[PDB]
């Protein structure tokens, strides 16, 4: 019934804090894959040496957001820039994010990864209980709607790659029809163990060449990188600022391939794509 | 300005069940319980009680042991 | 900024598709200024979960007013250091006659400062050049 | 492969086939369907079990445990093509699958669905920080 | 019928890291890629080679270096 635009957005990316820095990259053709002793080690276990890896990860400003100095250190950095980017995306749109409180407005975030989580549950009697507050997964939006008081659907969705993309599927539906006036759309992906990867190489979409060679005939593999990003959807007739509009979105399921399960089913995509245009 | 714990690729295990070995940090500004160490002065000093180690050590089996010192 | 991304790596077109040159599809491989856009996007997770979605640009530049005319505006912000706000006058400053811009960057200033205690304005216009930055008492 | 597969997932698989032919329709008879897959799980324990000895450890337990195989995986082996997802919101989750899917077949997207809950309790470290924020029982 | 791995108790972490202590479990039924140890027979009995302490032990050092073996 109601029309649905993209009226914020930011995010932190590879080589990138900021969306003005990322940008700056993709314009100027800038490679933000990297190859550092960041995250692990030169080459661990054979692993590429190439990651598209965020600048800081440490950083988080944490009076701002209420968060007792222990209870912080406890936190999974995805969320720590996750509570900062969907600020810095809600006022990327002329909102003033209090504008919100008490709202019925969502929270839909795509998340596959929580490494954070596991690291700091092992200290079996070294171990602060108040950890799961800040890496169950749950808490990747159950505490982005905590603090920015979205009373309205908060929601984590893992579907590996796709995700974020469905979550941002997920809640244009949900204001399309009633249920909200806005939604906190985000994606989030930190790589912290190395054991991962490790099972990524053995699958062979680890592309050792440590790159995302896009059509080019050499294309061995992907080469991962992490990024938080947020984006804030809203009816036009609320929305100071309006990037885009939606028209349109759907998911199928490649369905059972006879190829084996990783194989990716273009006659299943090509159905999807035809889903949303031509007659409908 | 201040920068988190972010758990390093490090943290994460090669495997283990490991429950023997212990590592104990120990801070001598006057804040710190461990503050009781600056009494060790020697010659000048303030040197880690030889008789220390032997406490360290002793607390490390009664942790391996799954109990307490005493 | 009307030009797409000029997409890497891209040099010889994978041999096992056609279009990479029989007309069909262009690989972005140049800054290349946009026309007419309405865009598709896909994402794809390994476990076989697809999804879609159309987008359509908004197109619309900016009328010419009579009030930025002689009439200089209040530039006003907020933020968590002296920094934050010296940041956010530049940008004022940067594009004084955009009223688009300047009118959102107040709808966002108006944040209390037990959690913004830093706050700043500008005189946009006018041989003012009128400019104050402080530190916020708490408190109501 | 099967050895590195989440006992969820093992009992998943089994579960939702019993839970089809309860209710008198041949699962065979949906294959190919627009038919979709939802499934409330918080805790993939055995996913980071047989993910630590780097020389040990296979690369395929992750299409074994991933949890939007818990979906993904379902949806495979089935063959249905429609909406297939993992939904994590703590305790609620399940429900809250059962709420999503209801809603896809209501309005048109969906014949049916599977609606699935998942809680396995392998590793003691989860128990150990629910009971230092005091939410468990100590009387059990 | 068959019946399956579990993941058990003492499988996930249980202390903090140590880049110095690893258990290493030893399958011998004709599948497992350690069935070559089966001839390592002597006497009737299938006898960890004495060599293979070593081997075990080698391992253990490199892992501890981030290394490998060779």
């Amino acid at each position: 019934m109601e029309e649905v635009v993209i009226a914020g957005m930011s995010g932190k990316l590879p080589e990138s804090e900021n969306l003005e820095e990322f940008w700056a990259n993709l314009i100027g053709g800038v490679d933000m894959v990297t190859a550092d002793d960041r995250r692990w080690k030169a080459g661990l276990y054979g692993l590429p040496r190439r990651m598209g890896k965020l600048k800081d990860l440490s950083r988080f400003d944490a009076s701002f957001f209420g968060v007792h100095s222990k209870q912080a250190n406890t936190m999974d950095p995805q969320l720590r820039m996750l509570l900062e980017v969907t600020y810095e995306a809600i006022v990327d749109g002329g909102i003033n994010p209090a504008s919100l409180r008490g709202t019925s407005t969502g929270v839909w975030v795509g998340v596959s990864s929580s490494d954070a989580s596991e690291a700091l549950s092992r200290d079996p009697e070294t171990l602060v209980g108040y950890s799961m507050i800040g890496c169950q997964r749950a808490m990747m939006a159950n505490r982005l709607s905590f603090f920015f008081d979205f009373k309205g659907p908060s929601i984590t969705i893992d579907t590996a790659c796709s995700s974020s993309l469905l979550a941002l599927q997920s809640a244009y539906q949900a204001i399309r029809g009633g249920e909200c006036s806005a939604a906190v759309v985000g994606g989030l992906n930190v790589l912290l163990k190395p054991n991962s990867s490790l099972q990524f190489m053995k699958l062979g979409m680890l592309s050792q060449d440590g790159t995302c060679r896009s059509f080019d005939a050499e294309g061995t593999g992907y080469c991962r990188a992490e990024a938080v990003v947020a984006v804030l959807l809203t009816k036009k007739s609320l929305a100071r600022r309006v990037y885009a509009t939606i028209l349109n979105a759907g998911t199928n399921t490649d369905g059972s391939k006879e190829q084996g399960v990783t194989f990716p089913s273009g006659d299943v995509q090509e159905q999807l794509i035809r889903s949303l245009y031509a007659p409908a | 300005s201040q920068a988190w714990d972010v758990p390093s690729a490090a943290d994460f295990p090669s495997g283990s069940s490991c429950s023997s070995v212990a590592v104990y940090k120990f801070d001598v500004s006057p804040e710190s319980p461990d503050h009781y160490l600056v009494d060790h002065c020697i010659d000048g000093r303030v040197l880690f009680p030889g008789t220390g180690y032997l406490w360290l050590t002793w607390k490390t089996l009664a942790r391996a042991l799954s109990q307490n010192l005493e | 900024h009307g030009v797409w991304a000029p997409n890497l790596h891209y040099h010889t077109p994978n041999p096992e598709i056609p279009a990479l040159q029989d007309g069909r599809l262009q690989v972005v491989d140049r800054p290349l200024p946009i026309r007419g856009g309405n865009v598709g996007i896909n994402s794809f997770g390994f476990g076989g979960s697809n999804v879609h979605v159309i987008l359509q640009p908004n197109s619309r530049p900016a009328p010419p007013p009579a009030q930025h005319a002689a009439l200089p505006r209040l530039l006003q912000a907020s933020g968590r250091t002296l920094e934050a706000v010296q940041t956010l006058l530049e940008q004022g400053l940067r594009h004084s006659r955009d009223l688009a811009f300047v009118g959102m960057l107040n709808e966002i200033a108006a944040v209390s400062p037990v959690a913004m205690p830093f706050r700043g304005y500008a005189v946009l216009g006018g041989e003012a050049g009128s400019q104050e930055v402080q530190q916020v008492p708490g408190s109501k």
